[PDB]
């Protein structure tokens, strides 16, 4: 669940 | 295999030069004055401060918090420049999202540290690309807490700059420390260790062939990490101050996003 | 060339046997049941620390009596470690006030490492190997006693992942030692000299050691930023306690070394 | 006089000798 933690991290990455 | 690590050299090495726009070449050719760019301003006191406001780059606040909104800036076009190069990373875009998103949010203030240190002398850091020079001085001067914040920066950069690494070494060093298994988190340890070692052997052939007469240079930087970390604990510490004691001290989303239950 | 490094290798190895009790060969035969040494006392709970007690020599709750007899342990550690850093070659020709902060900021993380030797995942080796106390025990000290061992398990069952021997510590310590990087030191580069020399020294010893281990040595580097957090965690849960425990000052040594400490 | 050696009393005292 970390990607969904860090939103802008997880959609700067895909 | 040698061949292939001195591939993969060159690989992270175009990714940084197509990912960082201020290398630190460009930052050495400003502050020795090789360069055709005109000299950065000189930004050393109050005065000299509001003298370059004048001519280069009405929201009236506290210089202080002048100084935080623009490292804050900087500070988020450096993540989405980092995360631009961990993805050309070999390996790094297939590991559950979930480690990518770790290493990325435990990674980058260390990079970006080291990076700083590009831009740094004794006297002072090269700020807007380039275009001013603020100095170790004036930085400390600000009302407390806010002077506090570069000063360990500095010390860590002198030391760090004294290992003399190029552009070319440094690709592979972020990269060794964006591909580190002892995040606290992560799904899956060994396709990051596998990875990282592969990194490690192609930073110690780039640092033997680089600069031979260096003795030891592999061990000096692979020190250099636990100093990045200790910079990292102590910013935060510094930020949560800051936070408890200052008004309106709420960063970028992102900052927050990176900052949220670090360490 | 390398013969001089092997040599220095040697001399480490040596000064490491006569200044620790107990090494990690003697630990990890303890933990594997391979010594003639009798077996440690297993404290698993509240009823067994007392029935072990008797064997525990000290002059003076379950976690009040863990946390004396780890300072006990840990006075003892640093009068080894100063024993041990005080036969590396040039180390006492340095000007007092470096050897001093070199100490200063060492000691712990080498505890740490070492500390390494006498675990494995469910316990650690006390009092000399005479003891063996449970990581679910410690575990299930109440907050924040509870709190203070589990991140070194953590750290030991990966750095005992490396497979290090006695002859490997030796070398590694002194580089922990010799670190340039520490606040407050006057004259850093006869300090970098030594460590320059050291690092030549562990990167031979790593290498004829531990061949088909590549990249050991960076691992091993990689270690040390690990104690590094340790040790910032640990003084951080040490003020949960000052700040919240009655009388818990420390024995005036630990205090010596933790005064501004970072 | 003053400096780490002096804050340091009883490391200085392990440290010396030998
Ligand atoms: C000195 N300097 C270059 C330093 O750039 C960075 C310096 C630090 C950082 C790390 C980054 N820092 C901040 C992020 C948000 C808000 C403040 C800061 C500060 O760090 C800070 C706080 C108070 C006072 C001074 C700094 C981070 O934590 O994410 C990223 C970039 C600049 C740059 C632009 C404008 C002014 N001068
Ligand atoms: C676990 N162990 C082996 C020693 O391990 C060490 C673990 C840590 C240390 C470092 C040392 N820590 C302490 C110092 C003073 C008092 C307690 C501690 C603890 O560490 C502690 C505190 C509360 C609860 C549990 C532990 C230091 O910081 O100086 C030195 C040694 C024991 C335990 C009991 C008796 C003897 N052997």
């Amino acid at each position: 669940d970390a990607a969904s933690k860090h939103k802008q991290l997880s959609e700067l990455l895909r | 295999e040698s061949a292939d690590l001195r591939a993969l050299a060159k690989h992270l090495y175009d990714s940084y030069i197509k990912s960082f726009p201020l290398t630190k070449a460009k930052a050495r050719a400003i502050l020795t004055g090789k360069t055709t760019d005109k000299s950065p301003f000189v930004i050393y006191d109050m005065n000299s401060l509001m003298m370059g406001e004048d001519k280069i780059k009405e929201q009236s606040k506290e210089v202080a918090i002048r100084i935080f909104q623009g490292c804050q800036f900087r500070s988020v076009e450096a993540v989405q420049e980092i995360t631009e190069y961990a993805k050309s990373i070999p390996g790094f875009v297939n590991l559950d999202l979930n480690d990518q998103v770790t290493l990325l949010k435990y990674g980058v203030h260390e990079i970006i540290y080291t990076m700083l240190a590009s831009l740094m002398n004794k006297d002072g850091v090269l700020i807007s690309e380039g275009q001013g020079f603020m100095t170790r001085e004036f930085l400390k001067s600000l009302r407390k807490p806010f002077g506090d914040f570069m000063e360990p920066k500095f010390e860590f950069a002198v030391k760090f700059n004294a290992l003399e690494l190029d552009d070319s070494d440094l690709a592979i060093f972020i990269a060794v420390i964006i591909l580190s298994g002892d995040r606290p988190g992560l799904l899956n340890v060994k396709p990051i260790e596998d990875i990282q070692d592969n990194l490690l052997q192609a930073l110690e052939l780039q640092l033997k062939l680089n600069h031979p007469e260096s003795s030891q240079l592999f061990a000096k930087l692979l020190q250099k990490m636990t100093d990045l970390r200790q910079i990292v604990t102590e910013h935060v510490q510094l930020l949560q101050v800051i936070k408890k004691t200052e008004t309106d001290m709420s960063l970028h989303p992102l900052l927050q996003e990176i900052y949220k239950d670090l360490y």
